[PDB]
RNA sequence: CUAUCUAGCGAAACCACAGCCAAGGGAACGGGCUUGGCAGAAUCAGCGGGGAAAGAAGACCCUGUUGAGCUUGACUCUAGU
RNA sequence: AGAACUGGUACGGACAAGGGGAAUCUGACUGUCUAAUUAAAACAUAGCAUUGCGAUGGUCAGAAAGUGAUGUUGACGCAAU
RNA sequence: GUGAACAGCCUCUAGUUGAUAGAAUAAUGUAGAUAAGGGAAGUCGGCAAAAUAGAUCCGUAACUUCGGGAUAAGGAUUGGC
RNA sequence: CGUGGAGGUCAGUGACGAAGCCUAGACCGUAAGGUCGGGUCGAACGGCCUCUAGUGCAGAUCUUGGUGGUAGUAGCAAAUAUUCAAAUGAGAACUUUGAAGACUGAAGUGGGGAAAGGUUCCACGUCAACAGCAGUUGGACGUGGGUUAGUCGAUCCUAAGA
RNA sequence: AUAUUGGCGAGAGACCGAUAGCGAACAAGUACAGUGAUGGAAAGAUGAAAAGAACUUUGAAAAGAGAGUGAAAAAGUACGUGAAAUUGUUGAAAGGGAAGGGCAUUUGAUCAGACA
């Protein structure tokens, strides 16, 4: 059977988790991850994937780091003690 | 499985914390729109696919 | 050698046990109310079968 | 608490009222159609027996392919039935509506049960497995039940 | 009440199956409170609880 | 073991409105129209004549200035050599 | 292995457990395939024959390459029918 | 234990005794059996079912690539003491 | 005729009840439609001259949502099989114990494990939902406890290969 | 000088007004499906204020009936108003193998108008 029967067949999987994107996506026969190739440098995205790249672009975390650059030029990026 | 890594057990961890009911004084703060919690999962129902 | 239990700890953070039991009811009943609205809206097409064969030619 | 249709007076009238009722509406309908306009006595009385399996109760416009009987005829009728669970889920708001009407001050030997109605509730849904990898439903039929006695006068 | 685990720890405790453990019927409530198996080992020396015996596979006719 | 009766539980297909016939005419084979025959609540188990029964925007045939798989000494080209 | 005796002639006492024969068509055999309508006389098979090739090579590949399969090979071989 | 046998059948250790139930025994069905006399007349067709079935002894043809065919066919026996 | 919004106007109606909704109650209009009374309800809405459109549905195997008849119907029928008393409890064909009867019959309905699952393990409490009947029971719900390695394994080696 | 459906900050609209308008007015790229690429929703409103129904009584318990809060429970967390299909109870009426409709009138129900 095509179906029912070998749907039991299934034990053994072709994907686990990427360490870059952390999803069952990094094929392992292989080794690369299929939303964003990890051993590659560049992050996969391509421009028929426009949800995609929602999913996953800036704005999308925590923004550590770049959610204070427009509040640091705003005061020119002073540096020093506070004040009085 | 029973002989499984570390990634997996910490990530079944993290699953076991959030599989409890939403506190109950959550319910009675000033502007509440939270009446359950609906990111629940049981093993029976819905497997983690990790 | 034990002082503490979870009815103790939650004493003291708002709900007592009649509340609890008068809140997890109301809980448990707007948990069912959703689970009654997702199935009626799938079960029209939760049986759309993309490719069933129809076993029948002759 | 908005009741039905009752035309008699609330002075020398009790009540009752049951939500969300997890048993048939067509088979509750039919036992309180069996009883609107009798004495409460002489339908405990009754109530009683149909659970005996005496005096059963007839199916007048929820009865096809139902099968026929012999204690219909006292009602006319030939298909009739038992349900145990419409009974006793009426039976526990009779119980009810007599003790209002103690605590009004009615006197339970000259009331009779005027007004009683049963509407349908929310369904409480699930699903049953059919061939060919398809779903279907398979829900209950809740019922709301409200019932009326009151005591009669020249 | 509910003997259930009480029948499990008797088993594990004796050596025998589960099905070779007899608890008195006019004790469950002493039975009850045995929720150890340190008590168990009680009741079996009490007698309350019982080793019972191995059905016979005779070897006469053979 | 079912079916059947009962307690409990309890879906689906399908559905213009619907549901007695004959002949007539009619989109040439009516459940409805016309003329007649007839006609009495509510109904249970079966049945498989019928509802040109249900399933599926016929699959055969044809048309389309709609396509595809395949072949060749068809037209126009091409990797390679 | 044998002999008596014996029974309502029963006795592999339940279970288990080959129907047989004469002929024709076809494929040699064992084997393989259409998972979910075709297990077949089709496919494969050994066996027979043919073709190319002596390595600067035959057949095949790759967008290309200081690139590759056969090839850890060498005609009693590799490749194609 | 039977028996050639991890077959089937029964049982010990261990485990379960769960599968929606009650009453009744109509048609038609699903599954399993029997059948007088005849014995494939049925039917596209012996489809289905039946018969044979184990072990021991005797006896076993045409044809043959001499290896087989072959459990050929075809007969008898089978317990208990 | 009508709808959503715009500019002017009636120094327009209105919490002493706007809009909306129900009304085999009334009037006008051929008609599209407009107006009134009653009940309900609770905050904004209209007539007129003009502007402007995402402007009027019985239909499209229309879209989404919802609800019916059939229907208390088909039907919950494989897996040999259940029964008595008691305890618990509001309540027991189904829970627990005991007695009986029976099954798997060691290529098992036993005892462990690999993948996989992920806390389903164990206890205490509990029954609204789930267990296509029931349920005092539970792989459910609620709260918590729980997995101890110098020797088992990974770790190390290399195969096809990457 | 020019470009700018991205980012940061501001101002506005003869725009949509919760099946609309961004897929998302809400814990939305969330839940969930799929091995994976990818796909991808639903779901806003109690009231001014929780004052969120003390207390009594029947019940095993849910819940009910009384009480009570409130301007209003015809606002009781299933909560704004609360349409229709569909459904229950009551009341009226009719009803031989359909129902419904058009003209005309009887009978019944209702409305009319005072012309004081
Ligand atoms: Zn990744």
């Amino acid at each position: 059977g095509k179906g029912t029967p070998s749907f039991g067949k299934r034990h053994n999987k072709s994907h686990t988790l990427c360490n870059r994107c952390g999803r069952r996506s990094f094929h392992v026969q292989k080794k690369t991850c299929s939303s964003c190739g990890y051993p590659a440098a560049k992050t996969r995205s391509y421009n028929w994937g426009a949800k995609a790249k929602r999913r996953h672009t800036t704005g999308t975390g925590r923004m550590r780091y770049l959610k204070h650059v427009s509040r640091r030029f705003k005061n020119g990026f002073q540096t020093g003690s506070a004040s009085k | 499985a029973a002989q499984k890594s570390f990634r997996i057990k910490q990530k079944m961890a993290k699953a076991k914390k959030q599989n409890r009911p939403l506190p109950q004084w959550i319910r009675l703060r000033t502007n509440n729109t939270i009446r359950y919690n609906a990111k629940r999962r049981n093993w029976r129902r819905t497997k983690m696919n990790i | 050698r034990r002082t503490i239990t979870a009815a103790d700890r939650r004493m003291v953070s708002g709900v007592t046990e009649k509340q609890y039991k008068k809140g997890m009811k109301k809980m448990q009943q707007l948990e069912k109310n959703a689970i009654n609205t997702q199935i009626r809206r799938e079960i029209k097409r939760v049986n759309f079968q993309t490719h069933y064969r129809d076993e029948l030619l002759q | 608490a908005r009741y039905g249709a009752t035309s008699t007076n609330p002075a020398k009238s009790a009540s009752a009222r049951g939500s969300y009722l997890r048993v048939s509406f067509k088979n509750t309908r039919e036992t309180a159609q069996a009883i609107n306009g009798w004495e409460l006595t002489k339908a405990q009385k009754y109530l009683e027996q149909v659970l005996d399996h005496q005096r059963a109760i007839p199916f007048r416009r929820f009865n096809s392919s139902i099968g026929r009987t012999a204690q219909g005829k006292e009602f006319g009728v030939t298909k009739a039935r038992w349900p145990a669970k419409s009974v006793k889920f009426v039976q526990g708001l009779l119980q009810n509506a007599a003790a209002n009407a103690e605590a009004k001050g009615l006197d339970a030997t000259k009331l009779y049960v005027s007004h009683i109605q049963v509407n349908q509730a929310p369904k409480q849904r699930r699903r049953t497995y059919r061939a060919h990898g398809r779903i279907n439903k398979y829900e209950s039929s809740p019922s709301h039940i409200e019932l009326v006695v009151t005591e009669k006068e020249e | 009440a509910n003997l259930r685990t009480q029948k499990r720890l008797a088993a594990s405790v004796v050596g025998v199956g589960k099905r070779k453990v007899w608890l008195d019927p006019n004790e469950t409530s002493e039975i009850a409170q045995a929720n150890s198996r340190n008590a168990i080992r009680k009741l079996v020396k009490n007698g309350t609880i019982v080793k019972k015996a191995v059905t016979v596979h005779s070897k006469s006719r053979t």
